[PDB]
């Protein structure tokens, strides 16, 4: 209930990154609403090098984040309300808007009740309580850093046991991460 | 009553005891809006007794929910009345079934 | 963000020998000792989480944090520590009777704040 | 309009003694189904009838007690009397009185019969008695109505009038209560095809089926005067009494008159420091004007905001 | 009744500093001493504050100044 | 008082009983008699009040026009569960609900009760008007999803109207567009013909 | 054994029946279901279930109305009302709910007075409450006060 | 009701000075002293009084039994016959009704 | 509809388009009849078959 | 009481353009509201005295799949734009009329001839698109007089627009007159293609349903 709006800014370049939650099947939420009303950072490059697709801090109103998806990016470095360093309550511009409103949030706002009171009023919960792989597309194999070893037919052993895959069909975006223990040899 | 039933209603109108249900009766000699006196037939009669049951209808009266209870009489002058037959009408009963 | 307050310290840094002080009134410490006149004694800390019903608790003003759960307890530990409110939440303005400071009494609160600077 | 041939009133039939069915001469397409409309509406709203407004029983006090000798209850009574089915000649507002004894049923049929009330169904039945010494002996007022008046709405009349057994019931004053109406394409065989409609009123009897279907042509007709001429693009202070009789002592009067005072209220609407601004009257004979004033008026307390001529 | 506050919102900026403003501007025509800017057209104060500020007549600013100039004109 | 719904109503208004009007307006009520003249003094405008008289009527007619109330549905989980309306003095003892708002308020006709509170100071009555009226509570606060949509007995009759069936009435019909209505409504069409070719602007 | 039920009083065996609208005259299309439903009136009426306050008695601890219409009492705002007010930002009305039309004694008056003199004015003061609670606290062995 | 601060201040005393049965106790000469001030006079006081003596309970407030009845004969309509008459027995033959 | 309403137009129009769209779909549903029957729901006949 | 019934006496009309008015009563008895504005409805919607084009005969091939040679539009759009054209006529069953006009392309209702009985309300109203060249076209149109309005597909070519009126609607609302608040409130918005005034039209229903429901009351209220 403490927090409350006070800052306009923090000037810093703290934050979390953001990506697509790529589990399982397939994505279960993009990169188009978990970004949609932020505040990114300076962090924003375009694929290519040495070039940039927008300034540090912009808030991704409407056709921002359709930009972002066309330049087919993942990863992006958003400040947050944990990131902000206002010695009390937090600043404005790493809430974005998230209301009745098409605006940036106003200072003085209660995003303590705000918050806690959407998280709650959902109460519709419940009570009273290696070898299968399947791709859903084409994709590559994307080992992200396994550590390779002889085997004995013709393969790689892997002896790390933080193995990840993902599937790359025409660009960055990917399809799924199947983790896999040691054991797991090499078929392709 | 409903027009649409189980067949139940008869029985929880005669079990309940908010009606005015006949004991050993033959014949009724008079009716009014708040008594019932019924002529009990020989048959059904044992001597030293005059030969009258008299039924006292409850007009009227506060319930523990502040609603209305009143019976009404069925039954006409010179009806013959077998014994279990029902005389009067309680709270939501019409002719001895439950409608409420 | 809530959760992740009342940090711990390992080093004593010249502010405080003790265990469970806020995390921004440990940095506010550090930005005016460090920068302003000894920018050599730093003071570790170790973030350490709590849950809800224990930061709820964990709070500046007993006039909060005294209804929420326990009553006996903390007017204990208050009126043994001998601690002041000085009224900066919306429980605190609310149980008071006076303007919170958020939505429309915010400038009221931050009028009221900039005159008590001067007095 | 191109020669509209426009209906006519012909072949009305009576089925039964509460049941008729009136036909209207063929008409123009795309007519019957708007008239017939307009009239079983207007016939369901607004039709005037004959009902028992309010019945008093010597017997009784009010409506939740039994009478020695009756079957039914004062309440079945009431409920028997009030779908009684009755015509009142010119005058309205008749009473009528029904006397009876011995075991029988008692019927509408054995009533004081007037010149000016005729019983329209004389079976009808009024809770019978049952013993021998029983007679009931009540009066019945009949009056003529429009729509459904319930018994609290004709309270607020009667305050003082209002004696102990004296027993209101709730009036209905509508006499028709169920209406149909079909159209079909016939009867102008020998011009082109136009449809005549035919309506199958169900009444009670009180009211005749012409006399009913004029009433409400004549109320549409009423009603429709206003569309055809289109045009058009009480409260005061209670205290106006004059400036008189204020006791004016010496010079208070000479005060309001160079003033131009009003008789009471401007007087009242003002402050003692705004009225210290006046040619000086006299820290005594201002409470002295103030007690007069305030008297009747609370002190100069008042603060109005129009002021009628 | 006036259905939506935007257009006061929009010339104010803030939306809780447009309720402040109307306040005080309601607070001078309901205690008196001020005439409407705006043609009444049978509306409360409230309304018609409300209604000046969003045509674009009152603010923060022009109600300062007005009562600065009244009270220096004492 | 227990809720009913009133679909010729928008969305800020509500059905406020006359019952329950001039009793919690009754202080406002004084005052206007006292300031219109009607009574010199406290005691008679009470004695007026109690009495019901058609001046009362129109004075509170008169006070209530520009003063939204705000209505509260007895579990408020989020901040939707309060909103404030332009009161309608309706002839009745139920409060009359918008269906729109039913989905926010969580209200399902079925003898749920609201309680009415009224703000009284111009502070109180300009926040009531800018930000919990129930025109200003168009997005979720929790999600962004608009939080007014037709749910019930409105998508139906969308759905209806808005179907297509092959040989139905006037299948060929060429028109403009303002003539739908003319020839659905007198004669000629269904409103589920085929084929038919309007021209839009 | 239903439908040749309704054969026997000459009904449509679907069960539905064309209708007509009363204010228009036009028929219905999708033909309707009409019978006869046993419907029945429960003890919940809405002439038990209205109430209204504006000013009545409180309660000499507390100095608050009394409560469920038990002799004209007041209604209950509460933790989650008042959690509604801050998520809206309604401090004005949220501090009058506490004080004003409620136990701020020196307070409830000079409103009644401002709002018949026509002047819609708060003088917030400090709730009676409040001064119950500092009491209360004082009687045991703990001092308390408000500094300045 | 429309009163000054002194005014104010006054009506206070004497609805202070109030009996349950309606008559006040101490006399106008006191009521003056528990004020005061030089300024505050008789007069003054009575305009005061008099202006209270037309609240709800009429009749209230007054100084003695003379001066409560005849407060309701004239508020009591003229249209209503013998009011002449008993304001001539009230004014001054109060003993020779009270006998 | 809606959604797009307001985010091209604004809050005016979409507020009226909401109580318009309400009155419309009011007054068709209640025009369509719109019943419900024993026979409106059909049980498939291969039902005992797969049974 | 027993007979007299509420006149509507505010007939206030406010009127947004020449062809749009909005019309409003002050409050009925219960229920007349829908029983007056259905029956007004019904009447100016389905039969109203007016004169419409019916049939055209350009100068080619009979059936609707013809082509421009010139034109550019097609002639189902043609003869949807006649039927937007409000003639009137003075006393004249049926006539013909025809235009000649040159390449510019603007083509107005000015282009046909002029007759001493057919008028046109405004000839600003475009019956042929933009033309290509130079090449003319006659049109050879016809009128007639007619009520209400009836199908091109039973009745013969384009359609029968008799009707001058475009859209008519109503609502009713509640109103007091002292006390009871069980009263309705008739409230009038209709749209007329022109040469017409909307509170004319009304007042020619109203005529129309007067005299039609008088030979009804057999001559009542002599005096």
């Amino acid at each position: 209930q403490d927090l409350v709006v006070t800052e306009d800014d923090c000037g810093t370049h703290e934050g979390i990154m953001m990506t697509p939650v790529i589990e399982g099947g397939d994505v279960k939420e993009p990169l188009r609403d978990r970004v949609l009303g932020r505040v990114t950072a300076e962090d924003v490059l375009k694929p290519g090098t040495a070039d940039i697709l927008v300034p540090r801090n912009t808030l991704l109103h409407e056709q921002w984040c359709d930009l972002l998806e066309e330049n087919s990016v993942d990863a992006v470095k958003v400040r947050s309300v944990v990131s902000c360093d206002t010695d009390f309550g937090v600043c404005a511009h790493c809430y974005g808007r998230d209301l009745a409103r098409g605006h940036i949030i106003n200072k003085g706002e209660a995003i303590g009740v705000i918050a806690a009171q959407s998280i709650g009023e959902p109460g519709t919960q419940l009570t009273m309580r290696e070898s299968s792989i399947q791709v859903k597309n084409k994709g590559s194999i994307k080992l992200s850093n396994v550590k390779s070893v002889v085997n004995s037919s013709g393969k790689l052993v892997i002896t790390s046991r933080n193995t990840e895959l993902k599937l790359i069909d025409e660009f960055g975006r990917t399809k799924e991460s199947y983790k896999v223990p040691y054991g797991a040899v090499l078929a392709k | 009553k409903p027009l649409v039933g189980t067949g139940m209603e008869r029985a929880v109108a005669v079990d309940s005891g908010v009606t005015a249900v006949a004991k050993r009766g033959g014949v009724v000699q008079y009716v009014d809006a708040s008594r019932i006196v019924i002529k009990v037939n020989e048959d059904e009669m044992y001597p030293g007794e005059a030969g009258i049951d008299i039924y006292n209808l409850t007009k009227y009266t506060r319930s523990n929910q502040n609603t209305c209870i009143n019976q009404m009489p069925c039954v006409s002058l010179g009806e013959p009345v077998e014994r279990g037959d029902v005389l009067a009408d309680g709270p939501s009963t019409d002719l001895g079934e439950l409608a409420l | 963000r809530q959760m992740l307050r009342k940090a711990t310290i390992v080093n004593a840094g010249s502010s405080d020998f003790l265990e469970g002080e806020q995390v921004e009134y440990s940095r506010v410490k550090i930005a005016n000792r460090e920068l302003e006149a000894n920018g050599k004694v730093g003071a570790t800390y170790s973030r350490d989480l709590l849950g809800i019903t224990k930061a709820s608790l964990a709070t500046e003003s007993f006039i909060s944090a005294a209804s929420f759960q326990e009553t006996t307890r903390v007017l204990t530990e208050a009126a043994v520590a001998g601690k002041r409110d000085e009224l900066r939440g919306l429980k605190e303005n609310v149980i008071v009777g006076r303007l919170i400071p958020a939505g429309t009494g915010y400038a009221y609160h931050q009028d009221r704040m900039r005159r008590r600077a001067a007095g | 309009v191109t020669e509209f041939l426009k209906p006519r009133l012909v072949d009305i039939e009576q089925v039964s003694s509460t049941h008729a069915k009136v036909t209207l001469e063929p008409l123009e397409r795309g007519f019957g189904h708007t008239l017939g409309n307009a009239l079983r509406r207007i016939l369901l709203s607004s039709m005037p009838g004959c009902a028992v407004t309010e019945v008093e029983i010597d017997g009784v006090l009010h409506e939740y007690s039994t009478k020695e000798g009756v079957q039914e209850d004062i309440l079945e009574i009431l409920l028997n009397l009030k779908g009684l089915a009755v015509r009142v000649q010119g005058k309205d507002e008749v009473i009528l009185t029904l006397n009876k004894s011995g075991i029988g049923p008692v019927t509408a049929a054995d009533i004081t019969h007037d010149g000016d009330v005729e019983i329209v169904k004389p079976q009808h039945v009024i809770c019978h008695l049952t013993d021998e010494n029983a007679s009931i002996s009540m009066r019945i007022k009949v009056q003529r109505g429009r729509g459904y008046v319930p018994a609290s709405t004709r309270i607020h009349s009667e305050e003082d009038e209002r004696p102990i057994g004296r027993l209101l019931v709730d009036a209905c004053y509508s006499p028709v209560e169920r209406i149909a109406y079909n159209v079909e394409a016939a009867r102008v065989e020998q011009r082109t095809d136009l449809d005549k409609l035919v309506i199958e009123m169900e009444t009670n009897g009180t009211i005749d089926p012409e006399e009913a279907i004029r009433r409400a042509a004549t109320i549409l007709a009423e009603q429709l005067e206003a569309f055809v001429d289109l045009r058009d693009v009480e409260f005061d202070p209670i205290l106006l009494r004059p400036v008189d009789d204020l006791e004016l002592t010496v010079r208070s009067a000479n005060c309001l008159k160079a003033e131009a005072i009003h008789y009471i209220g401007d007087l009242v609407q003002r402050t003692e420091v705004e009225l210290l601004k006046t040619p000086n009257l006299g820290k005594k004979s201002l409470t002295e004007i103030k007690d007069v004033l305030a008297s009747r008026g609370l002190s100069l307390g008042m603060r109005l905001e129009n002021w009628p001529p | 009744a006036r259905v939506t506050v935007q257009d006061a919102v929009e010339k104010i900026g803030n939306r809780f500093d447009l309720v402040l403003v109307a306040a005080r501007r309601a607070r001078q025509m309901q205690v008196g001493g001020k005439d409407p800017l705006v043609p009444e057209e049978n509306d409360k104060t409230t309304v018609i504050a409300l209604r000046e500020i969003e045509e674009g007549l009152i603010n923060n600013q022009i109600l300062d100044v007005r009562e600065r100039q009244e009270q220096q004109e004492q | 008082s227990v809720i009913t719904v009133g679909p010729y109503l928008r969305l800020h208004q509500c059905g406020l009983p006359k019952k329950m009007a001039l009793e919690l307006f009754k202080p406002f009520i004084y005052g206007k008699l006292e300031l219109r003249g009607l009574a010199t003094t406290i005691k008679a405008a009470k004695k007026m009040v109690e009495r019901e008289e058609a001046v009362v009527w129109d004075i509170l007619d008169e006070v209530i026009r520009e003063h939204p109330v705000l209505l509260n549905r007895a579990p408020t989980l989020h901040r939707l569960g309060i909103q404030a309306f332009e009161p309608v003095l309706i002839e009745g003892k139920a409060i009359q609900l918008h269906p729109l708002v039913c989905a926010a308020y969580n209200a399902d006709f079925d003898g749920d009760q609201m309680a009415v509170h009224v703000p009284l100071t111009l502070e109180a009555q300009l926040e009531a008007r800018a930000l919990m009226m129930s025109t200003n509570n168009i997005l979720s606060p929790a999600n962004g999803e608009p939080i007014i949509v037709p749910s019930q007995d409105v998508v139906l009759g969308l759905y209806y109207m808005t179907r297509d069936c092959v040989n139905a009435k006037g299948e060929g019909m060429v028109l403009t567009g303002p003539k739908e209505a003319e020839r659905l409504y007198r004669s000629g069409l269904a409103s589920l013909h085929a084929r038919v070719k309007v021209r839009i602007t | 054994e239903i439908k040749e039920l309704l054969k026997l009083g000459d009904l449509p065996t679907s069960g539905q029946i064309r209708l007509y609208d009363g204010r228009t005259g036009e028929q219905f299309e999708r033909p309707v279901t009409v019978g006869y439903m046993y419907m029945l009136k429960l003890n919940h009426l809405v002439d038990d279930k209205m109430h209204a306050r504006s000013t009545g008695s409180y309660s000499l601890v507390t100095q608050q109305p009394l409560g469920g219409k038990a002799q004209f009492g007041g209604q209950r705002f509460g933790e989650m009302e008042v959690w509604a007010l801050e998520a809206y930002g309604a401090a004005y009305t949220l501090q009058e709910m506490l004080t004003v039309k409620s136990d701020d004694v020196n307070g409830r008056t000079k409103m009644y007075k401002n709002i018949v003199d026509g002047n819609h004015q708060m003088e917030p003061g400090m709730p009676e409450s409040f001064n119950v609670l500092l009491k209360e606290i004082r009687s045991l062995g703990i001092n308390i006060e408000l500094e300045d | 009701t429309p009163f000054t601060d002194t005014d104010r201040a006054i009506a206070t005393s004497i609805v202070d000075a109030v009996d349950d049965t309606g008559y006040l106790t101490i006399q106008i000469e006191d009521i003056v002293d528990s004020i005061g001030d030089d300024e505050i006079g008789l007069e003054e006081v009575e305009a005061v009084l008099k202006r209270i003596q037309r609240f709800d309970p009429v009749g209230v407030a007054a100084k003695d039994l003379r001066d409560c009845l005849l407060i309701q004969l004239s508020q009591f309509a003229k249209e209503t016959p013998w009011l002449e008459e008993a304001r001539l027995i009230i004014s001054d033959h109060l003993d020779l009704l009270a006998n | 509809m809606l959604n797009t309403c307001y985010r091209i137009l604004g809050l005016k129009p979409t507020v009226i388009f909401a109580d318009q769209i309400m009155y419309t779909g009011f007054a068709y549903a209640a025009r369509s009849g719109a019943s419900v029957g024993i026979d409106d729901m059909v049980i498939p006949e291969k039902k005992h078959e797969i049974i």
